[PDB]
């Protein structure tokens, strides 16, 4: 059976990334809004029981919750087409609609509200899966429902999954966009702590890089927050599709992480992605090359992380794997490794052996690919320590400023101090600290 | 290939070889089924009785049955009903209680009239009418242990005897019992009284002599025997199982032997047998684990692979595997 | 077989009985000649 | 005419061969007696010759368990019959208008037997199923499959075993949804191993456990023991590849259930430890996928596709097989045995970083600091290989993996050693 | 010969169930409205002496004896395809028309004052069987008409065939839907004491289930008595063309209850039928394997009983058996095994052997099947005490409320309580503890 992974909605922001995942997911794995099999989706190579259960004997439904601590994202997924596409038992929407307030300790409260239905649901799914490997929240990092949520959603994978590997969708925050979100530094302290916590994987999302990304791959001059989550969502749809759609290799949740977790803690990966290109562009098929591709991916306006300039961490991969989708030639793939490994797109720990890897997959037949030739990089960067220090530096200045917290003050993991804020502000430095020991021989102890 | 296409245009056109199939299927196969259950229960009650086969398989009190199970069968009146014959192997002198072969002295014999008795030969007809025995003796002991049931419902009715909990108890065996049975019977149904016999009319579509159609004949014969565990490689088997629905039996005459009596008592009505059903339900229970693990071990032995669909019959719930 | 048998014995129950018809009208015209 | 070698005296420059076969006799029935080959026949026309007379012999063979269907020449065989009188009628002996002959027979009879085995013997089908099972084509089935009898597997076989071992592999498919009764029947579980005759082995039974596969006729001509053989071992290869890649999951899983822990130096190392060698293992499976497995199989279906000549199929498939063979390292003992050393050491240390979720304890820390070391001693080992290997120009696939490992340089950079754990 | 069944209709739900039951089995003999046989129906394999007489050797009268306290009911019998074929000496109509007022009480009475006229009915139906093992009753426990005729019917069948065995087909009022029967908790009650009383065997049927699968599988939005009353009689004759249609196996009711029942207490049956497909979806015969088939029949909307959610006790099955018809290969039951067994798709008691027992069935040839093959489940479930829990819940909160009972103090037997609704209710709840008790190897010491 496949490795089940399920997922978790979290928040407005949260549910409506979910929401854009799953409608993604099934436009690649040829499954209409409602869980009916579309019948273009005639490649039956892909996994469906990995991301989504059968809701009957025809319907597929995606393995997918959607929480909510604002009504207005969770009752658009309910009110969209892919109404049918989550669990109802799954679903969890705040009847008051006012959301987190932007609190992530509101967001968490509200997780906490509905700790019972929630873990009630993921064991129902988990059942529902037939080899379920563990849980993928995703969510945004940012907002108050969605970042709150997405802490709640990990305690309780945690708790009801302590023995299979709990993923994240942690965002952080957009730094070349003005966040409406002020509490987004202690809300982003509140994802990162549950992710060290209660989450066995944090795929960290920077707002500013998906905007980046978003001006000079997709051609999105002002990318808005439900962009930057759709253009998310189908980045890890495209990070996935091995594990989804399955191939010769990434079959498992806990294979395709290997690779990326060198400790424990150590569990924060940067993504990358080549080719890019937008939406609108599909009318050009440019003729990119696997190296072509293996160049521009070393560019960090191509990593989905963005890292600030750390002048003081040496900054290299800790490791890098490339899953590339579609129409694939053998001597391009070679002439891709040779750019590579000649061009030093990737610096490598000393602790350990690393190299960039390619993993070649067939694309989702049903899912209309922008690109020939497709690729996403999931890699563990020390430059992501930039991301992991920013990140901490902006939880530390937010609890220390109490910036937005009063909001927070309202639910009880905020409401007397913001110590849990300046706690993971720590965890995410210390983790700083261990991708720049990452890229030192010392990597063997990094995390410790 | 002129001569065996003219034979086979002779053999089904002439020697009505299909109708004669569907007469054994009509008769021999029990398929009126109103008959058969006529049949089961009239034999139960003279096998419960103790009567002798002097008195049970009496010409006279035969051919009662045979007529009394033919008026109650949509089928008994047909002609292909009308090749069937009740013949005594032997005349025992008295029916053994709780002997699942007890039955075994009666066999129904198919006439197969020239040239149609040199491909539906003697030795067809034979093992024809040993599977007729077979299936008329295991009919015998579910219909005893169908009476046996029935017989203490009644008395429970008349007695109140709902709260007994020695009838609860023996009731509940007899049950588990005859699911167990029942689950049996299809099986063997389906891969001898129906696989094999589809299996047979792909054959007897395909039969293109008179050797042909005898070697077709044996096939089919010899497919029941094996998916009917006759074969000798069943005979282990199958002897166990003969055990099991005697022993299945002795558990319907004990409870049979007596009705229920009056609940007396806050365990409920006491069966004057009740230790002995008790006794024989636990017997059952381990004798039906001990069939369980060695049908499991001849099987991861490659030994018997249809055995495999006979543990997957027996424990087709898993409930002998979970005890 | 068995309704093999009884139609067996009919027969020969009948073939015995035209037998002895056709010898008790010869042994009367035998005692009549 | 009749693949009939009718030869009482052995006056023929052909001998009755031993026939290795309703296993009908094998075509080695009929030999060359090259001790009594005539000077006059060629040793090349002698091997048309052979090859005419074996595929005649095949073709007998088949119509015999095959409903007369007629000769492929059908007909045409008396034609032939006229032509080889005209050549008695000539009066010089000329093996140039033999040979023409010869040819034109075996090219129509290779074309023939060449859309009997592709369109009427699927040949197709049965090389896909082969590639599915024997060469875990249907790797995420087989993945699966791995997963879910891992626990039944991990022990040493037994004759009993097998069975359960099929069964588990019915079940894992119909997880995977793999529904296909017809190959199941197809696939045969194979030999106790290790206490569990299980007498004989050399590493558990895990290692001994097999597939097999019932080739129908006439295919089995073409799936010979060898052949037969060779998919086995690739079954037993890329089932070893599957354990290792679980046995890593497993450690990344238990580091991922242990996220919750503090992630001790003995901890981080080992986790460090198993996401190398899951790297490393990752990178030469698709390495053998694609440019071992992928590329020669899609050689194959090109050349397959692009002739008529079912002899040149089965010389196709030999050629493929024979680049899987080499592109593996198999041939290469040594480097297999060094390899299979090396998945051994890579095997233990993902039991112990799975088995310890925490800091490792005294027994853990001394496991994972031999595991540290020989994997860094292997991975070095191999890393000097394959830069030999593409330094030789000797096997692409093996410069392609060298490539791969040191693509950051990390290993040229270690020395090709995967990292020590610190312990 | 087959174990024949006299049909009881009471009440509207009842009568309504008889009527498109008797449609239902003359489509499939051939049998006209009037209980004669069709032309084209030749095949004449069928047991009609089962459930149905010969008026003539060609007018088919079913051995029903119709006892209702509700004219409304026997007029839409009247009114109904089925009118011409029964008997009319067999038809019990109380002349009052008033009904029971959805009062068990008063249709009891009612029954009582047709008592005699029951039992003629009964016993003229039994003569019409060659092989008569008792009277069923088909009828509604949530109306008044159908509750408390069913309950006379019920006991005037138990004075008559003391010895012999009688099952009931009691329909539970539905829980998830609002019943219009206010007193229907009472009616309930006062059918599953009858049941308890006078009857060896009650089948629950919670017309909850019923609704619920007119909602999902048949796109029914508001299921009603007349449609609940018909989707059970289809249920019901599929389940029976074994004893109607006999071959190899399944030629008795009680052959196919025996495996179902294991103790005299524990007699409170659930249904299954599989494949399951709607009304409206006929057109399409679906190549639905054994293995599709079980996938099937593990879907709630396939299942006739609405089991609460017990969040306590983990309600399992004991044994299931099912009953397959039609074109079935044995290598797809096998898969159909292996596959329940790889999704667990049944538990069974861990304490003793069960199986899930085969019985193979003929379809009636003058019907067309829009299934190759189609299939009865007959499993002991303790999920099924939830249906019988359920109803014994509903009933003590009516009592408790003493809901509706002004229309219920019109009758002597509720004019000033509901205690026996209430003490029929706590038998009906001590017989749920049981049936999840049968789930358990305790159950071997039961009583």
């Amino acid at each position: 059976m496949p490795r089940e992974i399920i997922t978790l909605q979290l928040g407005q922001c949260g549910n409506q990334i979910g929401f854009e995942f799953w409608k993604q997911l099934c436009a690649e794995h040829g499954i209409s809004p409602e869980g009916i099999v579309e019948e273009f989706a005639t490649e039956g190579t892909d996994r469906k029981d990995v991301f989504f259960y059968q809701a009957d004997d025809e319907h597929y439904i995606p393995r997918a919750v959607l929480l909510d601590l604002e009504p207005r994202v969770i009752h658009s997924i309910l009110n969209s087409p892919y109404a049918k596409l989550y669990n109802p038992e799954n679903i969890y929407l705040s009847e008051h609609g006012g959301g987190a307030g932007n609190n992530w300790a509101s967001g968490f409260s509200q997780g906490e509200k509905i700790h019972e239905d929630i873990f009630d649901i993921i064991d129902r799914e988990a059942d529902g899966s037939d080899s379920l490997e563990g849980f993928v929240l995703c969510h945004s990092i940012a907002g108050g429902t969605g970042s709150g949520l997405g802490s709640y959603l990990l305690e309780r994978l945690n708790d009801r999954y302590p023995k299979k590997l709990v993923q994240t969708y942690s965002v952080f925050p957009n730094q070349d966009e003005m966040s409406d979100v002020v509490v987004q530094p202690y809300n982003s302290l509140l994802t990162l702590k549950r992710l060290t916590q209660n989450a066995d994987c944090v795929v960290v999302l920077d707002n500013t890089a998906l905007n980046r990304i978003a001006t000079d791959r997709l051609h999105i001059q002002n990318p808005s927050f439900s962009q930057i989550n759709q253009l998310v969502s189908t980045i890890m749809s495209a990070s996935t599709t091995t594990l989804r759609y399955p191939g010769y290799m990434n079959n498992d949740l806990i294979g395709l992480i290997a690779s990326l977790i060198p400790t424990p803690r150590l569990h924060f990966l940067m993504t990358g992605y080549t080719p890019l290109t937008t939406d609108q562009s599909v009318a050009s098929v440019r003729k990119t090359t696997v190296l072509d591709v293996m160049r521009r991916l070393l560019q960090p306006k191509n990593v989905m992380v963005s890292t600030g300039r750390d002048r003081q961490t040496n900054h290299c991969y800790i490791a890098i794997l490339n899953i590339i989708q579609g129409e694939v030639d053998p001597t391009q793939v070679h002439k891709s490794l040779q750019r590579i490994r000649e061009r030093k797109l990737a610096n490598f720990i000393p602790w350990g052996p690393a190299s960039i890897q390619v993993a070649l997959s067939r694309k989702s037949p049903y899912l209309p690919s922008a690109h020939r030739v497709s690729g996403l990089m999931m890699a563990n960067h020390t430059s992501i320590s930039s991301l992991f220090e920013r990140t901490c530096r902006q939880y530390d200045k937010l609890r220390k400023r109490e910036a937005f917290l009063e909001q927070f003050r309202k639910e009880d993991m905020f409401k007397d101090n913001f110590d849990e804020m300046d706690t993971s502000r720590e965890i995410v430095q210390q983790l700083i600290d261990e991708y720049h020991a990452a890229t030192r021989p010392d990597y063997i102890s990094w995390g410790t | 290939s002129l001569v065996n296409k003219a034979a086979v245009d002779y053999f089904f056109v002439e020697l009505h070889l299909e109708a004669h199939y569907e007469a054994l299927r009509h008769f021999l196969l029990m398929e009126d089924g109103e008959f058969a259950q006529s049949l089961s229960d009239l034999l139960f009650e003279k096998l419960g009785a103790g009567q002798t086969p002097g008195e049970l398989l009496n010409p006279l009190v035969l051919n009662s049955v045979l007529s009394k199970a033919l008026q109650c069968s949509l089928h008994g009146d047909t002609p292909h009903a009308s090749n069937l014959s009740l013949a005594l192997k032997y005349l025992p002198e008295v029916f053994a209680p709780n002997a699942p072969d007890v039955l075994s002295c009666l066999e129904l014999r198919y006439k197969v009239d020239w040239p149609l008795n040199i491909v539906i030969t003697e030795g067809c007809l034979s093992k024809y009418s040993g599977v007729f025995s077979f299936l008329l003796q295991l009919k015998l002991m579910m219909w005893a242990l169908k009476d046996v049931c029935f017989h203490l419902k009644r008395t429970a009715l008349l007695s109140h005897m709902a709260g007994s909990v020695q009838f609860r108890q023996l009731q509940l065996f007899k049950h588990e019992m005859q699911h167990f049975v029942k689950v049996i019977q299809g099986y063997i149904a389906n891969q001898i009284l129906h696989v094999t016999w589809c299996e047979f009319r792909a054959r007897l579509a395909t039969v293109g002599d008179l050797e042909e159609i005898q070697r077709a004949h044996a096939e089919y014969l010899h497919e029941a025997v094996f998916r009917g565990l006759l074969t000798e490689k069943a005979a282990p088997v199958m002897n166990v199982i003969h055990s099991i629905f005697s022993l299945v039996l002795k558990f319907r005459s004990q409870l049979i032997s007596q009705a229920w009596g009056p609940p007396g008592g806050p365990r409920g009505a006491e069966h004057p047998n009740f230790a002995l059903m008790q006794q024989s339900y636990n017997t059952f229970k381990y004798y039906s684990h001990f069939l369980f693990k060695v049908v499991t071990k001849l099987v991861n032995r490659g030994y018997q692979p249809h055995l495999e669909d006979f543990l997957l019959r027996i424990n087709f719930n898993n409930y002998y595997q979970d005890a | 077989n068995m309704k093999d048998f009884e139609n067996q014995i009919t027969e020969l129950k009948k073939e015995n009985f035209n037998l002895k018809l056709r010898i008790y009208f010869l042994e009367e015209r035998m005692q009549q000649e | 005419l009749h693949g009939l070698l009718l030869d009482q005296h052995e006056e023929f420059f052909i001998k009755q061969g031993p026939s290795s076969g309703m296993l009908a006799p094998s075509l080695k029935q009929f030999s060359l007696r090259v001790e009594i080959l005539p000077s006059y026949i060629p040793v090349r026309v002698a091997e048309k010759i052979l090859f005419v007379g074996e595929s005649v012999q095949m073709f007998e063979n088949q119509n015999v368990n095959l409903t007369r269907k007629g000769s492929i020449l059908k007909n045409q065989e008396d034609t032939f019959a006229a032509e080889l009188h005209r050549l008695k009628q000539q009066p010089l002996f000329s093996l140039v208008d033999f040979e023409q002959v010869v040819d034109r027979i075996r090219s129509t009879v290779a074309e023939h037997l060449w859309k009997l085995m592709v369109e009427e013997s699927d040949l197709l089908g049965q090389l896909k199923i082969i590639k599915d099972f024997y060469l875990l084509g249907r790797g995420e089935l087989f993945q699966a499959f791995i997963d879910t009898a891992q626990h039944m597997l991990k022990t040493p076989p037994t004759a009993v075993t097998e069975h359960d071992v099929n069964v588990a592999f019915q079940q894992s498919a119909h997880k995977v949804l793999l529904d296909d009764d017809n190959l199941l029947p197809l696939l045969h579980l194979t030999i106790e191993y290790h206490g569990k005759s299980p007498r004989e082995a050399p590493a558990s039974g895990w290692a001994a456990l097999g597939l097999s596969y019932k080739v129908q006729w006439p295919l089995h001509i073409l799936f010979t023991p060898a052949v037969l053989e060779k998919y086995n071992v690739v079954f037993k290869y890329l089932l070893s590849v599957r354990r290792v890649q679980a046995e890593l999951q497993h450690c990344w899983a238990l580091q991922m259930q242990r996220k919750h822990l503090k992630s001790n130096q003995t901890d981080a190392i080992k986790w460090r430890l198993r996401n190398h060698m899951a790297f490393l293992v990752d990178n030469l499976q698709y390495y053998l996928q694609v440019d071992v497995l992928e590329s020669q199989f899609s050689q194959l279906l090109h050349q397959i596709n692009s002739t008529r000549d079912f002899e040149s199929i089965r010389l196709a498939h030999d050629h493929f097989l024979s680049n899987l063979l080499a592109q593996s390292f198999i041939l290469l003992k040594p480097v297999f045995h060094c390899l299979n050393e090396i998945l051994d050491l890579c095997h233990s240390f993902c039991s112990l970083v799975s088995q310890n979720l925490g800091p490792l304890d005294e027994r853990g820390a001394a496991q994972l600091s031999i595991l540290v070391k020989g994997f860094s001693r292997q991975s070095s080992l191999l890393f000097k290989i394959l830069s030999s290997v593409r330094n030789h120009q000797i096997n692409s696939d093996l410069a392609q993996l060298l490539l791969r490992l040191d693509y950051n340089k990390y290993y040229t950079q270690a020395g090709g050693t995967l990292g020590s754990f610190g312990m």
